[PDB]
């Protein structure tokens, strides 16, 4: 539920573009240790995970992502390490024999990073889970677990060279949009606002991709004293840049667009070089040329969507 | 004989508790035409207090289509307050890089590009790891930003080089039209005790 206040703001707040999808650095659960050992504030935080998730949920918010563990957090006290492996199978082993529970609202879980890095049963759990709460399609909630975006694009990355290594797409193919489709976040559209607690002010290697305009919300609370009004303030910030990010956006958009589309325009008069012809128009050589390349690359790079689709799929099993 | 200017900008640099190697500023303003004037003097600052690269950027490119003009305003104030000028202007080329959105995400694929062609001249296999990236990039020879300084109401980076910003120190300022040393210089001292 909501207060009577938090629902009154929401209304009235739902009145403007709200939106679809917010991220969450979780940050400053050390700082919080203040007569706390370490480990009990972290399982703190964790409940302000779940408060904060009714609240967007009340919000509609209907996609959420969070910073749960970074590659970076491997050199910690592995007395820290290690309890922080505990309460990811603790809350992972909720997430089943609470099954059904879960299928009764519409909620599915993505666990988003390199999961080779984790203790065997973790990736059975986190494994298990995704697998079963997939094909749910009313709300989303993608945790990050070993997850640093600069892994992340230099997996995409190379999973696009197993395409063309593959003979599915060639590298004329690669473009923005299809390392765009081959992160880990693929599923989600790309966030609205980034929210990071404590006094810090950097993105420490958190989805700069997918957050490269979206609204940075930075905020001087520790994480587990988190409130539904530093929620509500950022959504505020948020719908103040609406109508220049999303200008922003939009004019990004169109450039590249249209870049892409001189580029294209180009090598195909590249080849019309060679070979003699001319670049005329007349009976739409360039013109037919250009539009099989379009097709070409459509076909070619869908197929090899559908195939790395296919080949994440197969790792889900075991 | 301004010898005093360059003292004075040198004693504030070895002042703080950590000066950026590499800075960045953004400029999300919008509501008019920025003044290269300004971001002239921004530039120059940070040279002689000793920061070495300093990028700017916009994201509608209005800084790369006027590269002339604007590296013409860094050396004119350089040559005014600073005060043999092949070399000082080699410096300034160096150390000045003059970005937009096609340097960060667009350079991202063109280095994809690469490694993809390599591996269609089967030179290359994907088995690409995580600092085989960050050679890849233009960022090839020069570090990443250590502080970028965002000047304007928009809070994004609006396509900042995403790579590269990875650890880096945002401070935000209100405007960069008519902006005083003594404003820059606070943004340096909140850099220098920023957990770094």
């Amino acid at each position: 539920e909501l207060s009577l206040w938090e629902r009154f703001c929401a209304n009235i707040i739902k009145a403007g573009p709200m939106p679809k999808h917010i991220a969450f650095i979780m940050d400053g659960n050390r700082r919080y240790a203040k007569k706390c050992e370490r480990q009990e504030g972290h399982s703190q935080g964790f409940n302000k995970l779940a408060e904060t998730l009714r609240w967007c949920l009340n919000l509609g918010i209907l996609e959420v992502t969070v910073y749960a563990f970074s590659i970076e957090n491997f050199k910690r006290s592995k007395s820290e390490v290690d309890g922080l492996m505990d309460l990811a199978r603790q809350k992972f082993s909720r997430l089943m024999e609470e099954k059904e529970k879960l299928q009764k609202h519409g909620v599915c879980i993505r666990v988003l990073g390199d999961l080779h890095l984790l203790p065997l049963d973790l990736q059975e759990l986190i494994a298990q889970a995704v697998q079963a709460t997939k094909n749910y399609n009313k709300c989303f909630l993608n945790v990050c677990f070993a997850y640093t975006s600069r892994h992340e694009i230099s997996n995409a990355v190379r999973e696009m060279a197993w395409g063309v290594e593959q003979g599915l797409l060639d590298p004329s193919d690669i473009s923005e949009s299809l390392l765009d489709k081959c992160l880990y976040t693929n599923r989600s559209p790309h966030p609205d606002i980034l929210i990071r607690t404590s006094g810090e002010v950097r993105l420490s290697d958190f989805l700069l991709w997918q957050t490269s305009h979206s609204c940075l919300v930075f905020q001087p609370v520790l994480w587990p004293e988190y409130t539904f009004w530093n929620l509500f303030e950022a959504i505020l910030q948020f719908q103040m840049n609406h109508s220049v990010l999303q200008k922003a956006r939009d004019m990004y958009a169109e450039e590249r667009k249209r870049q892409q589309l001189e580029r294209d325009q180009a090598t195909v008069t590249e080849q019309l070089l060679r070979e003699g012809l001319q670049a005329s128009g007349d009976a739409q050589l360039r013109r037919t040329r250009l539009h099989k390349l379009s097709a070409r690359r459509e076909e070619r790079v869908q197929g090899f969507l559908q195939a790395l689709e296919l080949k994440r799929a197969d790792w889900l099993a075991r | 004989a301004a010898a005093h200017h360059r003292m004075r900008w040198r004693a504030d640099g070895r002042s703080l508790e950590k000066l950026p190697v590499h800075m960045g500023l953004v400029i999300t303003e919008v509501e008019q035409e920025p003044s290269f004037s300004d971001i002239a003097s921004l530039v120059v600052w940070c040279m002689a207090v000793g920061i070495s690269y300093i990028s700017v950027y916009d994201h509608q490119g209005i800084f790369k289509r006027n590269n002339s003009r604007l590296m013409d305003e860094i050396l004119k104030q350089q040559q005014e307050l600073l005060g043999d000028k092949d070399d000082q202007v080699l410096n300034c080329h160096l150390a000045v890089k003059v970005l937009s959105p096609e340097d960060g995400k667009a350079d991202i694929v063109r280095a994809a590009q690469d490694f993809c062609q390599l591996v269609a001249q089967k030179q290359k296999r994907p088995t690409l790891d995580v600092d085989t990236l960050a050679s890849l990039l233009s960022s090839n020879g020069c570090p990443d930003p250590d502080l970028v300084l965002k000047f304007g109401p928009v809070d994004s980076t609006l396509g900042f080089l995403p790579w590269h910003i990875r650890l880096t120190e945002i401070v935000s300022l209100p405007s960069h039209l008519n902006i005083s040393y003594e404003d820059f210089f606070s943004a340096l001292r909140q850099y220098a005790a920023c957990e770094q």
